[PDB]
Order: C-alpha cells, then structure tokens, then sequence
C-alpha cells in the first residue's frame, strides 16, 4: 500500500489524492505518514488533514479520534479552532446523517444526542476561539441546534397532549421553557400546557400562562 | 469501469444552521418569569467569520 | 479418512532399544484393571512373596508370587455411599505389614486388610484422598493427602494420632510427598515447592525449607510428577522442591548441604551416591551426594513416560507408562535389555522385591519382570 | 364518539390519605419533602406550591383525578393544601 | 568536564531535550563518566533507547542511541486455534504494541503471559517463541511462534463429605460432563474452570432447595496430573443436614404493603428450606414494591438457621424506595426512528409512581415490535429528591428491506423480469412498504402494500392495497386462460386489546378473463355462476368485478417481531362478498404462530406453523377457483413444488386450446390427450388443513457476531387439501376430494441467514407421505 518513502512523498502522494478524494489510498498514505513519521512538520497538519480526510472518507469516529489524537498531540494549537469547528461539524454529521434526508424525511424528530455534542464543541469553538474562521456560522449552528432540540422536544410534548399525560404535558413543555423561550415549538408549546392545565383543572395556572399567552400574543 | 461510491468535501448542506431558531423568548408579564435557558442553551454569542455557511472548507 | 483426521501433536520417543542380556518376564497375573488411564498412587506391595495388590474395581487378592495365583482374595465392592458394590478408587499404595493391607481410597477412606485373608482388620475414613502411598511406619499411619494434611494413625486400628495440614500446594498439584521418618522427624516435601521436617512424634513442623518453584504464578512441571518425597540419607534429606529443582540439606534443620536446584527431576533415587532420575527428556543420570555431580545421563530414552529408576538382576532397569522395559547400565552403560512385556504402560514403578520385578499396568495389569 | 374499549390510562403523582396527613400549613418544602418528597409538577414562577394532581381514565364517561396542590409561602412554609378530586 | 554540547545521535521517536533532561550531562550540568553512564541508564530508563552510548570529545559530548520503537508489526504464527489480539491482550497490556518500544528482555515475558494466558485459557502443553525481526530505521516486528501441544480436560470429579445426593447423578445436574451413552448423545465435552464455578452453584442450589443450609463446600481440589490434560477434582463439602422453612418473621420498612408481602411470604412452616424460593420469594416484593413506586426496595433475608429441630426461621428485613419515583423517561437510539412511535410503547406514565412491570411491557411492546436489535434501556435514579428515577431507554433499531426472487435466466429471452423489494417501517416512520409485481410474457402482474400503522395513533394501520394482474398465459395468444384482473383494498388496524388486534377493509376485484380452460371445476365454477360456458373448448371470457370486504384480528403475544422464541401470535384473515358484487362469496382462512421452548435458554423452540382456511359461496354463487386453498412448495409441507398439493382438476374432451400448440400446452386438446384427462397442479380446495412443527436450533461453525441472526430450525411437515364440493360424479371415474384425509407429509430445516435485507429461508426438504398430483422438488431455496 504505502511503504516508507520519502515522507514527503508520502506526503504529496496524498496531498494531490487530498484532491484527487482518494482516501481509500490518501488516508493510507496519511497514516503511514503518521506510522512512521507522526514527527513529521507536517504530521500536525497530516492530522489536520486526517480530521478533514476521515471527516471526507466517512471515519467521523476517527475523525474525532484524530480530533483526540490532535487533542493528544497539541490540545492548543492555532487550528484547534479548526478542530473544535470539526469536533462539532463531526458531532453535527454525526447527529443527523441518514439518506432519509436524501428521501426528504425529518430528522430533528430524531435524537438529537450528537447535537448535543455538537451543541459543546460548536460552543467550545466560539468559547475557545471567539474570532476564528469557523466561530460566527458555527454560532448559528448552535441556536439552530436548540431550535432541532426545541423540534425534537416538541415532537413528545405534543405527545403527551395525546397520551393525555397532561403531567408530562407541562413538564417536557416546562422542559422546553428551562431550555429555550425563544422557539415557537416552545412558543405553540405554550397554550398546550396550559391547556393541559385546564385538563388538570389548573385553568389558573393555566391563567399564568395565558398572562404568557396575553403578553406573548405575538 | 469500476465501483462507484464515495465522500467529498461539504460542511452545510444546507443554512438551516443559518437559518436559526426563531426568538419569541419571554415577553410575559410580572410574575409569569420562568426560568428560559440553561446551561449552554445559553449560548456562548460570539463572532469570528473567516468564510461562513457553506462556504469554508476544512484542512 | 485419515488425510483429514489430523490435529496438533509434539513428542519424540526413545531412541536405542538394545538388549545386551535377555529380558523375560517372571510370570504374568494381570490382577484385573488397577489404576488404569485415571492416574492414582495405588502402587502394590511384594512383601513375603506374596503379591499383595489389586485392581481399583475392588478385588484385593493376595497372590502367590511366582504365577501370581491368587493367595487370597476379597473384594472392595462397596455396598455404600451413594452407590452399592463400588469401584476400590485407591488413593494411596498398598501398604502391607501384619494382619494389616493399608490402602488410601479416593473415598479418603483407608482400610487394613487382614494379609491372611484380606479381612479388613481395621479400616478409617481420613481426610481428602491418600495423595501419597501409606507411609505406615511408627505406630503412625503417615500420609500425605490431598489437603496437606499430616495424618497419623494408630495402624493397628487406625485411631488418628494426630492430622494437620502442612506444606499445602494451590490446588491439586499432582504429587505425593510421602512423609518419611527419619531421626525423630516427621520428613515431608510438600506439593507446593517447600520440603520440611515435622515432628514425627505429634507432628510438630521441626523445620520446613522452602526451596524453588511450584505451580500457581509459576508455569513450571506439569509433565513431572515431581517427587516431593524426601529421601533421606541419615543426615542430608535429599529432595525436590515442585519442579525436581533438587536440594540436599539437613535432616534436622533443613540445612542446605547442596543444591541441584535446577533439575526437571521426574522421579530420582539416591543410589548412594549415584543419584539416579529421570530428566525432563527421559534422560537418565547418576549425580552424587557431594553436589550432584553428573557421573552420566544418557539420551536413550526420549519424551517417554517412565517409571523409577531401580536396580533389579544387576542392571539399571527402567520401564515406562509406554509399557516399554529397559534395562540401562547401573553405571555409564546404556540398553542392556529392552523388554516389551507391556505397551498399556505401566504407572506403577518397578517393584524390586521377593527376586522379581513387579509391574502393574494401567490395564495391562500386573506383570512380574526377571531377566 | 360510541367508541368502548380503553386501555384504562394512569397518571400518577398524587398523595393518599395517609401522605395529606403527614404534612400541615406551616410545613416548609422541606418538611413536606421529609414526608412527601417532591411533587411531580411544582410552581414555575409563582410562589412554592406543590401540585399533586392525580388523573386516570375510566371506561367512555368519567375522569378520575386527585389533584392535591400544596401552596406554600415564598419562604416554603405551607399555606394552603388544596385537596381536590376528579372534575 | 563541563558539556560544550550533546550530540544527540538516534532520535527517531524521542525529542533532543525529552532525552536532555535524562541526560544528566546537559547544558550547564558537569559531565562525569558516571553522569556520562547515567545518561547510559536514565536514557535506557526513557525506555525508547535500545542503545545509549554516551561518549564525549573532552567535553564535547556524543551520545549515540538505537531505538527499541516503532514495533513495525506483530506476526503471529501457530495460533489457528486461538484469535491473536487476545495474544495481542496479552501483549498491548504489556506495554508494547505496533509502533511502540519493545524491550527484547519482554520477549519471554510476554510470553510466559502467553502461556500464562494459555494456561488461564485451560492450555497446558501450548508455549509461544517470540522472534524479534529488526526493520528500518529502528524498528522491529515481532515474529510470534506458537507450540500449541494440546489443552486440559476434565475427567474427575470427587465429592468427598458427600453422602447422599450422587455425584455422576449430581455431573447430570452440572455444568461439567462426559457422556455417550447407548441412548443418549449430547455430543462433545470438554473443560472450563468457571464452569467449576457454575457446578458449585449448581450444587448450591442442589442442596439449599433441599433444606441443607449449613451444607458447605468445604474445598476444592483440581488435580494437576502431570499429562498435560488430567483434571479430576477432590470436592472437600459439607453436606450440611437439612432444615425447614419453619416460619418467616418478615420486618423492616414493611411500607405498608405488609398483607401483600405476607403473600410473597406465603410457607409452610416445616417445609424443608429452599433458600432460593426465598430468593424467588424476595424478589416478588422487590416488584410488589417495584410496582409500589419502591424502586429501591431493599430486602435482606435472614433464616436464622435452627439446627435443635433441624430447622431454619426466617427473618426478612425490608426497605422500600419511594413510591412516586417515575418522574420522567429519555430515549435513545431513536436517531433514525420516530421519536414519539416509541415513547408511544411504554405503560408507565411520566409523573407518576414506579409500576415496575409496564416498562417492561413497555419494553414487551419494543420487544414485540421486531424493528429492533435492542430492547434495553437505562433505569437511573435522577439525584436529590425521592421522585426521580428517569429511565433513559437507550435502545438499538434493526435494519429493514427485503428482496425476493422469481426470474431464472436473461440474456436469451426477451423484456421479462421478477421484481420485488421491501422498504417496511420506511425510514424510521414505520411506512411498511412492501411491493412486488412482475411483466412477463406470461402475464403483467403488478402488487401495492404499503401500511401507514399509525395514520392515527390507535394502531389505525393504513394498508392499502392495490394489484394489476394482466395475467394472460400468452402461448401464442389469449388462448389458455387469460386474465387481466384489476383491485384494491384499503385495511385498517383496531385496537381491541393490549394484545388484541382487529382488521377490516373493502375489496375492490375486478377481473376480466377470457379463453377460459376446458377443465371441469373451472366450468362448475361458471355453470354454478350461472353461465353455461362451452366445455369442449376455450371458447368463452369472463369479466367479474367482484366487490368483496375483507377483515382480519390478531393476537400478539410472542417475543419478537422480528426473531421471536416465546409465547403466540394468532393472525384472522377472513373475508365476504356483499350485495353488488358479481360474485356472492366468502374465504376466510387462519394461522397459528405458537413458541414452545424446549430450552429454558430457548435455543430450542418448538414453532407451531399450522394455517386453516375454509371458503365457499354466499348463495346461488360460488367461491371462485383461483381462491381455491394450495400447498407444496413453499407451503408448510416443503420438498415437495408449491401449488402440487389439494385436489387435481378433470379436463374435458377438448379441441381447440384457443392455439394449440402441437402437442404442446396440451388442455386434452386437439393436439393429443383427447376424451377428458385429469390434470396434476393443485387446483384446490375449498377447504385448508396445512401444519409444520419447527424446532430452533443453534448454529456453532459460525463467528456469532452474525450467528445471533441466524435459526436453523428443524421441522416435521404434514397437511390435506380437499374441496367438499369436489362432488364424486364426473370426480367419479377420476380422484374425488371432498374427504379431510389428503394426508401428505414431509420434513426438513430451514436456512434463514439475515442479511442486511434480512432473512432468505431456504430448506433441502424431503416429501415422505404424497398424495395425488404432489410435485417434489426436494431442494427448497426461498426468502
């Protein structure tokens, strides 16, 4: 496959498969790079190529894993803000990534664990880099991950109203609204309970969040 | 020729990211304030952009 | 059939099978199934010329030793325990003195056979199986069994003069240690890679000597049945740890005098000082009483499973659990005869006693061996 | 509808006779969580109280519920235990 | 001296200063030959320098260095019977792996721990030689050798302080056997020294149910016979004389549920002791208290053991949890399921107390869902109050899709072709997708069944139904018996019961036949429609629109949705025609799905594969024929060919097939076979009878990270098909079937490999029992 070359040979042989994609061979030689020269100039950079390669050759466990092993070689570097992006762009593909959504089906009803993941590292990127070249979209990423989490804990608390647990119609409503006021999935969410306050005969309860629904009218 | 099935470069397939929850936080009245964020929903705010979206590559 | 029936294998056997002097036998008997592929220290007694053995079925006949005819004959068939008309199942030796045949069952059960009839004159459940042959000696029943234990019993009635544990392997590390009696001491190895000296009057540890390897954190032998039974000349115990790692050393304390403390000692005699035993490669070798100093081995013998070395008609005579018969020079001489008497493969060593050589098989029981 | 089969659906969360007992108006959170732990449902942004509210549902008519909210003071010492059934 | 510089030769893995400061000559340090030989050892103390060779130029230093790094690989060889990571467990716990330092001193180390892994396997005559085989620029690979003699056995067990219970007796109890007898095989046997462990407890349990309580195994004595293999054991027990369950005096934090624990404290005073039935005993209020709420019901027993009356007293010590523990519960593994669809499978509500068993119901709900690889779950105690235990159900989902296969050969015939593909539970929203159809020349026969199960949430299993079957049988023509058949029905699930299940749809059937064949039964069926077609030749059509409703019920408790071992599944099928039809008809059938499990751990089921049916007309009309019950083939009875089994039709004296080919497609045509013949295909009953008894069994030659998908299960195979209106009078010169004993048998085993889309079952079957027209093809390979 790979044998000891020249490591820059190693190296550009993968540099241009790095372009040419051809990471059944490219990651191989970035590995055999890093077999025998992970003391390469480079081999920092080769494990930054590692995260994109295995981030482009579907290895997102080992893609983390060389987030961990550029975690294991340098925790602080200059692009750890290129890692801490990917470590939440891996947690990002690593939550929703089904040809469902090639099929067109929702996966923000699906578990947003990784989001969570991705909901660390996209806010560990902007809280250990705040200026980078990945913190201001990976921002968006973040309020947009609450708001799948807000889709994803709407989509039971509509399920409670159905199961008619109008106990857990509140609480995982009430855990939307500890979590997030601003989306509208807690925002429809917000009648629901209460309505479920009136199942509850809590309608005065439910008065507190109709106030909510008077003064949150729009 | 041969097997065709591969993996390229993309990082938002689509700016749904971008396109971020919507804000219709508490605007409610004296007393009805409940608790509204916790942890890391409150979210660290902060603005570095390189490219953004779809457009930065990884490397 | 067979160019697909193989499987994984390693051994070499004997080299050299010569006969300088003829090998016969003195008769066959073949008393029953004894031992058989289910190791035991059953070992038979000729005292008197009377073939006092058996098989582990339960017939315990007396024989007359000269065709093996039955002197007597009674039968360990027993009507109990959770079963009637039982196997023998003999742990240890057939001890035999007086009106007494002291067997150690693997019921932990040891009998005294009245040796004029086989009338068990007394008979005493011990603890754990005999693990050594009954070393009946001094009013004391002395066995080693399978818990360590020091027993003595009065063996004209086996009233239990004491029984304590001593040195005591992991498990069953397969052994005997054969406690001898030598200048008022209770003189014992011990499975477990230490040799002692215990009281022989009450059983009191007069010394214990820890020497070299057993198994247990230490792969060592589990192809030598290493003789932890100290043979001692009057003042020098000269025994193997757990490994045939050979030390010579004081009777009455342990004392080292020397050490072989290196040797893959299967089974070894102190032939004055001709020290005779059986290496890891079934090498036979004559070291000394001064330091074990190698007089010869000799290779003629390869991956074998032998029994002792003895002396008998003269010759250095081996036999082996291969059923093969050899008769090494006593000295540095090699095959002077090979007998195939047997190829079921005797267990039992080669007793040299009433002018012959009793051999029981595992199956291919007694045979009776001259030259 | 005309519809007759049912599951017979339970929530819980409610106190027995025994529990309304163990507590008094006075009693801190604390003094009711010594004796009835937490509620299942408690007092977003209002004062302490602490909603034990039972349901269940029976057959086509009829609802059973236990609500038992146990209104306390903002320094939780306990002010109203409101016993309520069904309907 | 002091040092002007270090060279710092041999390098590859450790840096310059990472070997300086083992360097105790470094910059601004003075140099001694001893510092010199400390930088010998403290650099050989790195554990990176295979050499350290410390030297100078006065003080101009120069230290020349190998590298026991990078291990380049690890080759194993002799080790066919054991996998080499394990050797490798035995080796990356050593400090050392590929690309590491390898001290050539842990060459035997390791290997001793090889052996001593050998000799923790159960090996004993098995050793190991490790070969270093130095590569470039420092590096090794380490060559393994493996002297694998042989293993050890067991072959002996002796129980010593035993007097009563036997032991080879006792050996049939445990775990560690050795038998053939003359009729007995339970095959081959061998040793392990944890199944020791379990025949201890098999002997604990085997006197505490007794009542012997001060029964103690003493010890343990394995022997180490010195052939490599002899395992006999010396059991030191003590068997402990018995004593009787002679009273419970159950105490502690009763919680109030004490007249329901005296039920799970329900003894005879005076029955001799089983511990473990207070074990049992224990347990039953720990889900008494478990579906109290108490999800920590501690409970210590104490049978304070009696031995004046050889008896035991039993003491039991209660404390309960909390009742209203059931705050909340999370998922997990829903990451392509729809979220709710599984919250929806639970009976224990948020917000309430612990009922202990409605998870797992709810978990028998997953459990019989069958889209699953997992039904587990994690039951955590959420801290602080005593009101939130929240169960986090992580579960894993099992993959879907299933193709299935008809056509034979292409590339010699024209534009015909098999289809058929599943997409069941359709990414993740339960869609049961599953779609087949075919375009041949013979016919164009399409299929739609695609179930929404819960288009409202009661189960409300919208499967609609379509087909197109412009079925022709195209010789040269439309002559033998074409079809073009046209339909649909839309099918809903009811919620009856937990378990109970009804369906219900409205059949659309539309048909248009022509060239009908010249059998009898076909043309019984139509003079019974009140045609009066011509006999002695194809010569009339027939278009039907038969509007029928269609309904069904299930049963469903049984494990598995998708690799069941317990419990039934019983499946109505049944439907009738109504007042516009064109047909005033019925045919309702039946299946029977049942679980037996002759191993307790149910690697052994007995299945019961046994499906009735029974149609006939509604009045001045008749069930038509092509709803006429067949077997064979693929049916219960395998071995035999599908749609051989039932009754077999009489021609009549034929002329014109509509195109006879010569003496081909022979109806008793012109062509040959004239003045009425009786043909052999299973035209059918109007009544089915069909059973098969399959018995699971486990597959050992197979790495069993794929093996747990896979049942072989053998199967004994008997059925009848008979028709009662197969009336003895034109079925009197030929075979008539109006009787119940069409009694054809075979057996055989299944090959159900799951693949990634699932299941293709196939089976080398055998008929041994036939009757009239049973075709045999004894090589079965299906889906």
């Amino acid at each position: 496959e790979v044998p000891d070359n020249p490591p820059n040979e190693i190296y550009a042989t993968a540099q241009q498969k790095l372009q040419d994609g051809n990471w059944r061979q490219a990651i191989t030689q970035l590995e055999a790079l890093d077999n025998r020269y992970p003391f390469g100039p480079y081999s920092q950079q080769v494990q930054l190529d590692l995260i994109y390669a295995y981030y482009k050759n579907a290895d997102l466990p080992l893609a983390q894993a060389a987030i961990d092993r550029f975690i294991r070689l340098n925790p602080t570097h200059p692009n750890i803000d290129y890692v801490m992006y990917m470590r939440g762009l891996t947690n990002m593909a690593l939550d929703d990534s089904a040809l469902q959504g090639f099929f067109g089906v929702d996966r923000s009803d699906r578990d947003p664990q990784h989001a969570r993941a991705a909901f660390s590292d996209f806010s560990k990127l902007v809280r250990g880099y705040p200026n980078s070249q990945y913190t201001t979209d990976a921002t968006k990423r973040l309020v947009f991950l609450k708001d799948r989490l807000a889709k994803y804990e709407y989509s039971v608390a509509e399920y409670y109203t159905e199961r008619g647990a109008w106990v857990a119609v509140v609480n995982r409503v009430e855990g939307m609204l500890r979590d997030y006021p601003d989306t509208q999935a807690t925002r429809d969410a917000l009648p629901l309970m209460e309505n479920a306050y009136r199942q509850m005969q809590m309608n005065a309860q439910a008065e507190k969040v109709a106030k909510i629904i008077a003064a949150n009218s729009s | 020729c041969s097997s065709d099935s591969r993996y390229k470069r993309q990082v938002s397939g689509d700016e749904a990211y971008l396109e971020a929850a919507p804000l219709a936080e508490l605007h409610a009245p004296a007393g009805m304030i409940l608790p509204v964020t916790s942890g890391d929903y409150a979210i660290p705010v902060t603005n570095g952009s390189g490219a953004v979206g779809k457009a930065l590559d990884i490397r | 059939l067979f160019n697909s029936e193989e499987d994984v294998v390693k051994m070499s056997p004997l080299p050299t099978v010569e006969n300088q002097f003829t090998p016969t036998t003195a008769w066959s008997t073949s008393v029953g199934s004894g031992i058989g592929n289910f190791y035991s220290n059953l070992h038979p007694a000729l005292a008197d010329n009377v073939v006092y053995a058996a098989d582990r079925a339960g017939l315990v006949k007396a024989l007359n030793a000269d065709d093996g005819k039955e002197i007597w004959s009674v039968s360990l068939a027993e009507k109990d325990g959770w079963f009637s008309k039982e196997p023998a199942l003999l742990s240890g030796g057939v001890t035999v003195s007086g009106g007494h045949v002291y067997i150690g069952s693997e019921k932990a059960q040891v009998y005294a056979l009245n040796t004029s009839d086989g009338t068990v004159a007394w008979q005493t459940k011990v603890a754990g199986e005999a693990l050594s042959r009954p070393v009946v000696s001094d009013g004391l029943v002395l066995i080693h069994t399978s818990n360590g234990q020091l027993q003595a019993l009065n063996e004209a009635d086996g009233a239990v003069k004491w029984t304590v544990n001593l040195d005591m392997p992991s498990l069953s590390l397969r052994g005997e240690s054969a406690p001898t009696t030598a200048f008022g001491a209770a003189v014992v190895g011990g499975d477990n890679g230490r040799v002692s000296a215990v009281l022989m009057e009450q059983g009191q540890m007069i010394w214990q000597q820890r020497i070299s390897q057993a198994t247990g954190s230490t792969e060592i032998d589990r192809l030598s049945d290493v003789d932890t039974t100290p043979v001692v000349v009057n003042g020098v115990v000269f025994a193997l740890a757990y490994n045939g790692n050979l030390t010579a050393l004081d009777l009455r304390s342990g004392q080292i005098m020397w050490k072989r403390e290196l040797g893959s000692v299967n089974d070894f005699i102190v032939d004055g000082n001709r020290i005779y035993l059986v290496d890891q490669n079934d090498r036979v070798m004559a070291l000394t009483i001064d330091g074990g100093v190698t007089l010869w081995t000799q290779s003629d013998l390869l991956h074998r499973l032998l029994t002792s070395p003895v002396l008998y008609n003269g010759n250095l005579v081996v036999g082996d659990s291969e059923g093969y018969l050899h008769w090494i020079n006593v000295e540095d001489g090699r095959f002077v005869a090979q007998q195939k008497v047997d190829s079921s493969g005797f267990q039992t060593e080669p007793v040299a006693a009433d002018g012959k050589l009793l051999i029981q098989a595992k199956d291919g029981t007694v045979y009776s061996i001259t030259r | 509808e005309r519809v007759v089969y049912r599951p017979d659906i339970n929530q819980g969360n409610y106190l027995t006779a025994n529990d309304v007992s163990k507590i008094r108006v006075g009693m801190t959170q604390q003094q009711v969580a010594y004796a009835l732990g937490t509620p299942l449902m408690s007092d977003p942004f209002g004062t302490n109280t602490w909603f034990y509210v039972f349901r269940q549902q029976p057959g086509h008519e009829g609802v059973t519920q236990q609500t038992l909210t146990l209104t306390f003071n903002s320094s939780g010492v306990l002010t109203n235990i409101d016993n309520k059934p069904a309907l | 001296f002091v040092v002007k510089d270090i060279h710092f030769e041999g390098l590859q893995r450790v840096a310059v200063g990472a070997a300086l400061l083992s360097m105790p000559v470094r910059t601004g340090d003075t140099v001694n030959d001893e510092d010199i030989s400390n930088t010998i050892r403290a650099l050989f103390a790195t554990g990176n320098f295979e050499d350290v060779r410390v030297l100078r130029d006065g003080d101009t230093l120069l230290v020349q260095v190998k590298e026991r790094p990078t291990i380049a690989s690890i080759t194993f060889s002799g080790n066919k019977s054991v996998k080499d990571d394990m050797l490798k467990q035995n080796l990356e716990a050593s400090g050392v792996r590929v690309g590491e330092s390898l001290d050539r001193t842990t060459i035997a180390d390791i290997e001793k721990g090889l052996e001593d892994f050998y000799y923790s396997v159960g090996k004993y005559s098995a050793s190991v030689k490790a070969v270093v085989t130095p590569l470039p620029r420092n590096r090794v690979d380490l060559k393994l050798v493996f002297q694998e003699g042989v293993s050890a056995e067991i072959q002996q067990i002796n129980i010593v302080g035993n007097h009563a219970f036997t032991t080879d007796e006792l050996i049939s109890h445990f775990q560690l056997r050795d038998e053939v007898p003359w009729w007995n095989v339970v095959g081959d046997r061998k040793y392990q020294k944890q199944k020791l462990a379990g025949d201890l407890e098999t002997l604990r349990s085997y006197y505490l149910d007794r009542g012997y309580a001060r029964f103690n195994i003493d010890s343990t004595q394995v022997s180490l016979t010195p052939d490599k293999k002899g395992i006999y054991v010396t059991v030191n027990i003590t068997e402990g004389d018995q004593y009787k369950l002679s009273g419970v005096e159950v105490s502690g934090n009763l919680a109030g549920h004490s007249a329901e624990i005296e039920q799970l404290t329900k003894i005879e005073p005076g029955e001799l002791y089983n511990g473990t039935k207070v074990t049992k005993m224990e347990d039953d209020i720990k889900k008494l208290l478990g579906r109290y709420g108490y999800a920590y019901p501690r409970v210590q027993s104490m049978p304070e053991i009696n031995d004046a009356d050889k008896t035991v007293k039993l003491r039991v010590n209660v404390d309960a949890g909390n009742r209203f523990y059931v705050r909340k519960i999370r998922f997990e593994g829903n990451d392509t399921s729809k979220d709710a669809v599984l919250r929806r499978e639970m009976r224990q509500m948020e917000g309430a107390w612990l009922g202990s068993d409605l998870v797992d119901q709810g978990k028998e709900r997953l459990n019989r869902l069958g889209f699953f690889e997992t039904v587990d779950t994690d039951t955590q105690r959420v801290p602080g109050s005593p009101d939130q235990v929240d169960v986090v159900y992580k579960v894993k989902e099992r993959n879907t899709g299933s193709f299935n296969f008809g056509i034979g050969y292409g590339t010699e015939s024209g534009v015909s072709f098999q289809a058929g593909v599943q997409q069941d539970n359709w990414l993740g929203t339960g869609y049961a997708v599953g779609i087949n159809g075919t375009k041949n020349d013979y016919q164009t026969y399409a299929e739609l069944s695609v179930t929404n199960p819960y288009f409202t949430v009661d189960g409300v299993s919208l499967g609609g139904r379509l087909f197109y079957n412009d079925f022709q049988a195209d010789d040269a023509d439309l002559s033998d018996y074409t079809n073009k058949s046209y339909g649909t029905d839309v099918t809903l699930g009811f919620p009856i019961n937990e378990y109970n299940s009804l369906r219900a749809g409205l059949g659309y059937v539309h048909n248009s036949l022509s060239n009908m064949q010249p059998q009898v039964a076909m043309w019984r069926y139509l003079y019974s429609m009140g045609e009066h077609p011509s006999t002695s030749d194809q010569d009339n059509s027939f278009k039907t629109d038969d509007f029928t409703f269609n309904y069904g019920w299930t049963y469903n408790k049984l494990d598995r949705g998708y690799f069941p071992t317990d419990g039934s599944r019983v499946n109505l099928t049944g439907k009738v025609t109504i007042p516009g039809s064109d047909n005033e008809y019925y045919k309702v059938t039946l299946d029977t799905a049942t679980y037996v499990p002759i191993d307790d751990d149910h690697k052994w089921v007995v299945l019961g594969r046994t499906r009735w049916g029974y149609g006939d007309g509604l009045g001045g009309k008749e069930m038509p024929f092509y709803e006429n019950f067949y077997a064979g083939g693929s049916s219960t009875v395998r071995g035999f060919q599908s749609n051989t089994i039932g009754p077999k039709a009489v021609y009549f004296p034929h002329q014109a097939s509509n195109y006879d080919p010569d003496y081909d497609y022979e109806c008793a045509t012109q062509d040959g076979a004239k003045d009425l013949c009786k043909s052999d295909d299973a035209v059918g009953g109007n009544a089915m009878a069909v059973a098969s008894l399959e018995f699971i069994t486990p597959t050992p030659f197979i790495s069993d990270k794929y093996a747990n998908s896979v049942r072989t299960s053998f199967f004994w195979d008997m059925g009848t098909v008979w028709d009662t209106n197969w009336d003895s009078s034109q079925y009197s010169g030929y075979p008539d079937y109006s009787d119940p004993s069409n009694i054809r048998m075979s057996a055989g085993i299944a090959l159900q490999w799951m693949s990634p889309l699932g299941p293709l079952v196939f089976s080398y079957a055998q008929p041994f029992k036939k009757y009239d027209g049973d075709k045999a093809e004894q090589f079965q390979f299906n889906i």
